[PDB]
Order: structure tokens, then C-alpha cells, then sequence
């Protein structure tokens, strides 16, 4: 007589070890914004000649970079359309806070915009209200 | 120093530095006063009190030493009941 | 100096021999193939830098390792003259310290 | 866009046509030209220009920096000290959140792992996650969670919500088997006991107020009632909550997971599962 | 009865797709049967030429192993004595015979060994280029969709008229689902040509559409091309090789 006994109910919590490879989508909510601070694309979609799209993860794609040690900038990063009609928005958003029209580049091949100085908070808002 | 090592092909740590520093996340660098063990009788005591102290580097110092050790001795160490937690980042730096 | 008093004879190519007209064939085997094959699996060379590279020193006791017992006795012996040379100049010689 | 209508106009991409973007590629300098010829960098004849320089470190003959600097013990016994990840509230309500942690079923280092949530490395002597009370003020969750570690105000802000937090200890080879399970069932051994906490642990561990899994049940209810009183909110009752039974579980101390016991082969090929029928084969597991 | 195909996947709201004109090769004039969708994210991403770089030089460079070599001072045979004495002959100082300043002396700084070239893209990188490859070809105008790869005749003379018919390339890569049931008679008229080459969808490449001039799909092959590239969009981070088993994919 074999010294094993086979049995196929337990493998239901193996099925449940098994990891995933695509990222889920979110789930719906009652009621937004969602207790950590996240908060959906608003539909219908903005009717601007740019639009941002989002990260696989589902966030706003604003990042703070440094480099030399001492230069500060923060960058918008997936802008499809004009380019250039965005870099007229952040310009007149963010000119009077600063006092000053502010320093930018734009990359049309890679389609980001770069800031000098942290703006990240304020544009993150200021890209929510627009609904993207 | 050893730049490429016959075995492996890597550079190699300076176990000396690794016996007489602590090295902060940041990039500072920590050390004892040569003479704090040595004929206290003859020292006074605000002589002894300087004595006892940790003290970090310059940062020529802090260049030499980063040659001389490898990147394990650099990473993130997340130690339970650390007494060094909070002096390893930078607060109102600017610089 | 001197110079060729005639021309060479000309050199014929052919672009569309089998060798040239499917060269890159399979280098996306692992993404469009679900991940079985490395695209590194698909090299031919000496069986010590197969999907690797170093510089001269890890070359030489890389192929050490992995054919040194298989080795002639003359071509060894150069080959271990060679690491210490090698090893020599690599740990003491040079502009930056 | 525009762009694209570009390319209809021009002439057609093809291997003579290829270009890089620019300022990828610096110049690589070689010594022939006068410039960077002749003496090619190196200064006047002497020891430097001729390529044997002292070594990094030699200060020309006087005791050096690093050695005249007393030896003392900062970095002692470093390799044997144990790390825990931090996990904060405001990462895990983050994950919640978007659907990647399930909270319907308990949360432990496998489900948290699964998600991406955490990122453990046993070969650098990880020994599991502690919950961080940082984000404690805005969690709203109600979530049965096993961590190795957990803090005072961590604690309270989980069971305010209705929910039950326990600490659990995982040994070197048990924690690389939790982290991956699936490489393990691919080698065809059978699973392995889990051992007890070394004995500098155990205090720890059976003591009802760090909800250890060791500690005496009986005793819970009297110290989760202190944390109401001490951080002002009124203790609730889960034994009424429909999911009692969920929030209720809890695997052996000596289990790695929740429906498996020690000894069982998977054989995930087939989907089957074997066990042993030996008496000597079964004490040995079961004790 | 038109062929209206239609993506699998879901395209973003934002975009509208794009569209072309599904062939089959039975005939001389049988250029039009159907009207087919493709996904805007595979074949109307951004023309970035200098990504194509990338990937066409990665795949000319990763394989390489170069087998020149030439020996050194000592691999030299003989020079083991010091020629004459360093006083009074009145030549210059010598200790070797095999130096490099002699004749038949050994290299100072030649080629050493076999050496290898290789290294690895990222694998995200490898895919998008495939992607704006794919684009480039559909802009231009050089992308033909076919339903089938079935063919009446197996003369390869019929197939050279028919690219001329259709204002086809000089040279033309054909792509078909999988290499075990490739129609009979396409093998046949293609494996005398030289410039007509026939491969499986599996071993589609940049470097081969670059080289050819028009690029001919079957239909189930687009359907297998846009699985592959947009899972690599939406993916996780792999915790072990992706050949392991996972919960959802193959
Ligand atoms: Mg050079
Ligand atoms: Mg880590
Ligand atoms: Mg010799
Ligand atoms: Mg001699
Ligand atoms: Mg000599
Ligand atoms: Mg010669």
C-alpha cells in the first residue's frame, strides 16, 4: 500500500497564493474624494486641446527632480496635443504667485514640460480642477 | 586599494575605516577624539569632557572614506529601537 | 611612399543572401513567446562569455574557471603569466588614485 | 496629431537614414594632436607622470587620518541585528484604496507582497513588516492584519474601526518561504514546521498587550479596554458584526499558511495534494 | 460582405482609432474586402526615430564576438637573454630581441582575445520600439492588411506580377500566425525568391522592417501583435521570472 493520500478540496488556498501581473483598476466608490486623498477622472472629459493622461498606477504624473545638488524643478510628463497651449495656462496660473512670468522648457519630442522651482502641490490641484 | 579583485573582479572595503566610523544615511560621517582613554589623571576636566564626544568629519574626509568602502556600507538599514533614527536625514537644509 | 600602379579587382557584394536577408529573426522570442527563451540563449560564441562581458582582466580568469582543466600546458601557463600582469597594473599603476 | 502627418511627406525610414538623439554621445579624445599630445596630460618627469603614485590613503609618511583615530565599536555585530520594514497607515489606506489589497479576507506579508505593497529582502536579513503610526488620525478601514511588529498608537487606530491587529513570528527559512511561495511548491518538498520564537523574543511575544500570538487569550479583554479609556473612544463589540468569523481567524503557531498543514506536498501541476500516512512521519509534524 | 474587424482590448476614451483597408491575394484586383480597426496605442504612438535607433543598433551590437588577437612581449618565442652589455658596444641599450621597437617583436596595445559586446535593453524600451516601428510603416503608407496569406497558384512568378500590379516595394516581408500550418502553397512560391521573405509572427523585428519596404499582416497575427504590446502597459514589476506561474498570465 503507497504512504500517500491524495486529495484535490485543499487546493483552493493554493489557487489563493497565486500573484497577479496586471494592475487592478480601481474600485467604484459612493462617495469621492476617497479617505487617503485619491480621486477619479470626472467624466465627460475636458473639452482643452491638451490632455494629460494618467500613470499605471492611476495618479497624476507630477514629479519634484533635482540635480547639481541645488537646482530644483518639477516636471508634467504625459501631455498629448498642444504643448504649447499648456505652457500658456501654467505660465498665467503660476505668474502671480511668483511675481515673476516663470522659467520653462518644453520638450516636444518626449512631450513634458519642465518648471524651475517646486510647484508640485499647487499643479496638482490646479490639474484636478480642470478634470484630467 | 584593491580596484579589481583576482577572484571576484570587484572592488574592495578598507576594514580599517569600517572599525572606527559610522557612516549616516545622508552622507555625514561619525567618530571618537584621538586620546579619550589615555592618561585621563593628567587631563582636566573640561579637557575630559571635550574628550567623550562624537564628532563628524570634513568633507575632504567624508570624500576619502566614501572611496574606501563599498555601496553595502551606504544602503538603508531599518533597525528596531535604532538610537541613531532620527540622524539619518537633513531638516531646513539649504545648500 | 608607394603606390598600386593598377586597380584592384572589383568586390562584388550580395545584399539578399540568406545570411543578410534574415538577420534579427527571433530577437523578440522571449516578449512575443511568453518569456520561455532569453534572447541571450540565442548567441554562439566561446562557451565562458556567452550572454557576458568584462574587461581584460575578468576576461582571463573568467576563462579560467570555466576551461582551465580542459587546457594545454603551454597555453596555460601563459594564460596565469597574463592574470599577473594584469593584476599588477590594474591594483598599482596609473594617474588616478 | 500634426506629427504624424509629417511623415507622410517625407521620404521613407530605412537603415541609411538612422540618427541618434543628440548629445547622447560625448567625443572620445585620443593624445595625438598637439593639444592633448606630447606630454598628453601628465606634467613633468617624477613618480605621477611616470604612473606609480603611493596608494589612496598615504599621507607621505606621517601617521594617516583613518588609523590615528581610535577603533570603537559602532558597527558592531551589525550582520546579526534584525530589520523589520516600516509599513505606515497612510500607505496601507493608499492601497485600500485602489483595489490592490483585498479587505474582505485577512492581510498578511503574502497578500501584502502580492500587491507590491512592501518589498522584503530576507537575504539582507529582513524578518518582516511593523505597522508605523504615522496617518493613524485619517484611517477608516476595518481589516483583519498579521504584522511581526506593532506600535502603541498603530494598535488603537485599527481596533477603533472594529478591526483586530496580532503580532506573529516568522523564522529566516519560513519568511522566504511566505514571501514566495509559489518557487517553493516547484521544488517537491514537503512544507516545513515553523519554530518558536528565540528565547530574547519571547517575553515579547506572549505578552497580551502587544497582542502577541503567544499570549493568553483570556487576557485580551481586559488590556484592549484600556486603549478606549486611554485614547477617549468606546470599545465595540465585533461578536455582533456579520463577519465575525473572518476577523475571528487565525492560523497555528506552528503554520505558515492558512489552509495547509506542515508535511503536505503540492503538486501543482495536476492540482492535487499528498499526504503521509506514516504514524512516525505524522508525530513529527504535529508536535 | 464587408470584413469589419474590431480591437479586443479596450481603447481609451480620449482616442479615436484608426483604420485601414483589409486585402486578400487571391486575385489580381481583389484589393479591397473589408475595413478593419487598429488600436491607436500600438499604431499611432508618437514618431520617435530616435527610440528606432536604439533598438536597431542593439541588435546589430548584442551578438557581437570578435575573434582578432595578436601577441605580446612574452607570448614571443625566444628573447630570454640580454642581447649584449649595456657598456661599450656604442648601440643603444637592449634587452630583449622580442621588445615592440624590434622586428618581429611582440604588440604593445593590440586586440586580446575573443570579446564579447553584450548588454540588454529594457525590456519596456525593446517593446515600445516595436510599436513606433509599426506606426512609421501605416503613416507612410507601406503596411498592407490581409486577411489570409492563401494563395491560387504556386508559380513565384505570379506573385512578383501581383506586387507590381499593386505598387508594392522591390522587397517584401510577409508575416503569418505560426510557422507549423503556414499555407502550403506560399512556402513554396517564396522560398525561391530572394526578396520575398516569409516568417512567423513570433519573429517579427525592427531591424527586418527597416530592411524591407512593405510590410504585409495577416489578420489573426494583428490580434496576436496587439495582446503582447499593450500588456506591457498595465503591467506590475516581475517578483520572479514571468516563465513561473502566475495567477493570470499564460
Ligand atoms: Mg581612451
Ligand atoms: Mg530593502
Ligand atoms: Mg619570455
Ligand atoms: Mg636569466
Ligand atoms: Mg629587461
Ligand atoms: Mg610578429
Amino acid at each position: 500500500n503507497p504512504g500517500f493520500v491524495e486529495s484535490v478540496d485543499e487546493y483552493q488556498f493554493v489557487e489563493r497564493l497565486l500573484p497577479p501581473t496586471k494592475i487592478p483598476e480601481p474600485p467604484k466608490h459612493k462617495h469621492y474624494p476617497t479617505p487617503s486623498g485619491w480621486q477619479p477622472p470626472r467624466d465627460p472629459l475636458p473639452s482643452l486641446p491638451y490632455f494629460v493622461r494618467r500613470s499605471r498606477m492611476h495618479n497624476i504624473p507630477v514629479y519634484k527632480e533635482i540635480t547639481h545638488g541645488n537646482r530644483q524643478m518639477t516636471l508634467i510628463r504625459k501631455v498629448e496635443g498642444d504643448i504649447w497651449a499648456l505652457q500658456k495656462d501654467v505660465e498665467e496660473f503660476l505668474s502671480p504667485l511668483l511675481g515673476k512670468t516663470p522659467i520653462t522648457q518644453v520638450n516636444e519630442v518626449t512631450g513634458t514640460l519642465r518648471i524651475k522651482g517646486y510647484f508640485d502641490e499647487q499643479l496638482k490641484a490646479w490639474l484636478l480642477e480642470k478634470g484630467f | 586599494l584593491t580596484y579589481c579583485s583576482t577572484r571576484k573582479g570587484k572592488r574592495k572595503t578598507v576594514k580599517s575605516v569600517v572599525h572606527r566610523f559610522l557612516r549616516l544615511h545622508s552622507g555625514l560621517w561619525l567618530r571618537r577624539k584621538a586620546g579619550y582613554k589615555k592618561k585621563l589623571w593628567k587631563k582636566s576636566t573640561a579637557r575630559k569632557k571635550r574628550l567623550r564626544e562624537f564628532v563628524f568629519c570634513s568633507k575632504t574626509q567624508s570624500k576619502l572614506l566614501d572611496k574606501m568602502t563599498t555601496s553595502f556600507w551606504k544602503r538603508r538599514n531599518w533597525y528596531a529601537g535604532d538610537p541613531y533614527q532620527m540622524y539619518h536625514d537633513r531638516t531646513n537644509l539649504r545648500v | 611612399a608607394f603606390v598600386r600602379l593598377t586597380l584592384p579587382p572589383p568586390k562584388v557584394v550580395d545584399r539578399w543572401n540568406e545570411k543578410r536577408a534574415l538577420f534579427g529573426v527571433y530577437d523578440n522570442i522571449g516578449i512575443l513567446g511568453n518569456f520561455e527563451k532569453h534572447p541571450k540563449e540565442l548567441i554562439k560564441g566561446p562557451v565562458w562569455l556567452r550572454g557576458w562581458r568584462g574587461n581584460e582582466l575578468q576576461r582571463c580568469v573568467r576563462k579560467k574557471k570555466f576551461v582551465g582543466n580542459r587546457m594545454f600546458i603551454e597555453d596555460l601557463h601563459n594564460l596565469n603569466k597574463r592574470i599577473s600582469y594584469l593584476y599588477k597594473h590594474f591594483n598599482r599603476h596609473g594617474k588616478y588614485r | 496629431g500634426t506629427s504624424l502627418d509629417l511623415l507622410r511627406s517625407l521620404p521613407r525610414v530605412s537603415l541609411a537614414n538612422l540618427k541618434p538623439s543628440p548629445n547622447s554621445r560625448k567625443r572620445e579624445r585620443r593624445p595625438r594632436d598637439r593639444r592633448r599630445g606630447r606630454k598628453c596630460g601628465r606634467g613633468h618627469k617624477g613618480e605621477r607622470q611616470r604612473g606609480t603614485r603611493p596608494r589612496l590613503g598615504f599621507e607621505g609618511g606621517q601617521t594617516p587620518f583613518y588609523i590615528r583615530i581610535p577603533k570603537y565599536g559602532f558597527n558592531e555585530g551589525h550582520s546579526f541585528r534584525h530589520q523589520y520594514q516600516p509599513l505606515s497607515l497612510r500607505r496601507l489606506q493608499y492601497l485600500i484604496d485602489l483595489g490592490r489589497v483585498d479587505p474582505t479576507q485577512p492581510i498578511d506579508l503574502t497578500q501584502l507582497v502580492n500587491g507590491r505593497g512592501v518589498t522584503i529582502q530576507p537575504l539582507k536579513r529582513d524578518y518582516g513588516v511593523q505597522l508605523v503610526e504615522e496617518g493613524a488620525d485619517t484611517f477608516q478601514a476595518k481589516i483583519n492584519i498579521e504584522v511581526q511588529l506593532a506600535s502603541e498608537l498603530a494598535i488603537a487606530a485599527i481596533e477603533k474601526n472594529g478591526g483586530v491587529v496580532t503580532t506573529a513570528f516568522y523564522d529566516p527559512r519560513s519568511l522566504e518561504i511566505l514571501c514566495k511561495p509559489i518557487p517553493f511548491f516547484l521544488r517537491g518538498q514537503p512544507i516545513p514546521k515553523r519554530m518558536l520564537p528565540p528565547e530574547s523574543l519571547v517575553p515579547y511575544y506572549t505578552d497580551a498587550k502587544n497582542r502577541g500570538y503567544l499570549a493568553d487569550p483570556a487576557k485580551f479583554p481586559e488590556a484592549r479596554l484600556e486603549l478606549a479609556m486611554k485614547f477617549g473612544y468606546v470599545l465595540p463589540d465585533i461578536t455582533k458584526d456579520e463577519l465575525f468569523r473572518m476577523l475571528s481567524a487565525r492560523k497555528d503557531p506552528r503554520q505558515i499558511f492558512f489552509g495547509l498543514a506542515p508535511g503536505w506536498v503540492v503538486n501543482m501541476a495536476d492540482k492535487k495534494i499528498l499526504k503521509p500516512t506514516d504514524e512516525n512521519l505524522l508525530k513529527y509534524y504535529s508536535s | 460582405d464587408p470584413v469589419l474587424r474590431k480591437c479586443e482590448l479596450r481603447i481609451p476614451v480620449h482616442r479615436r482609432p484608426v483604420q485601414a483597408w483589409v486585402e486578400s491575394l487571391r486575385g489580381f484586383e481583389q484589393e479591397r474586402i473589408g475595413l478593419a480597426e487598429l488600436h491607436p496605442d500600438v499604431f499611432a504612438t508618437a514618431p520617435r526615430l530616435d527610440i528606432v535607433h536604439q533598438v536597431a543598433i542593439w541588435q546589430r551590437n548584442f551578438r557581437r564576438i570578435s575573434y582578432a588577437n595578436t601577441k605580446t612581449r612574452a607570448e614571443v618565442s625566444g628573447g630570454g637573454r640580454k642581447p649584449w652589455q649595456q657598456k661599450g658596444s656604442g648601440r643603444a641599450r637592449h634587452g630583449s630581441i622580442r621588445s615592440p621597437l624590434w622586428r618581429g617583436g611582440g604588440v604593445a596595445h593590440g586586440p586580446r582575445g575573443p570579446t564579447s559586446y553584450y548588454y540588454m535593453l529594457p525590456m519596456k524600451v525593446r517593446a515600445l520600439g516595436l510599436k513606433v516601428a509599426l506606426t512609421v510603416k501605416l503613416m507612410q503608407d507601406d503596411l498592407h492588411i490581409v486577411d489570409s496569406l492563401e494563395l491560387p497558384t504556386a508559380d513565384p512568378q505570379y506573385l512578383t506580377e501581383l506586387a507590381q500590379y499593386r505598387h508594392w516595394g522591390s522587397s517584401v516581408l510577409l508575416v503569418d500566425l505560426t510557422h507549423e500550418e503556414m499555407p502550403k502553397n506560399v512556402v513554396a512560391a517564396t522560398s525561391g525568391l530572394n526578396s520575398f521573405n516569409l516568417i512567423p509572427a513570433v519573429g517579427l523585428n525592427v531591424y527586418s522592417m527597416l530592411k524591407h519596404q512593405t510590410l504585409v499582416l495577416t489578420l489573426p497575427s494583428v490580434a496576436f501583435l496587439e495582446d503582447k504590446l499593450l500588456w506591457q502597459d498595465s503591467r506590475y514589476t516581475p517578483l520572479y521570472p514571468f516563465r513561473l506561474p502566475y495567477s493570470d498570465f499564460p
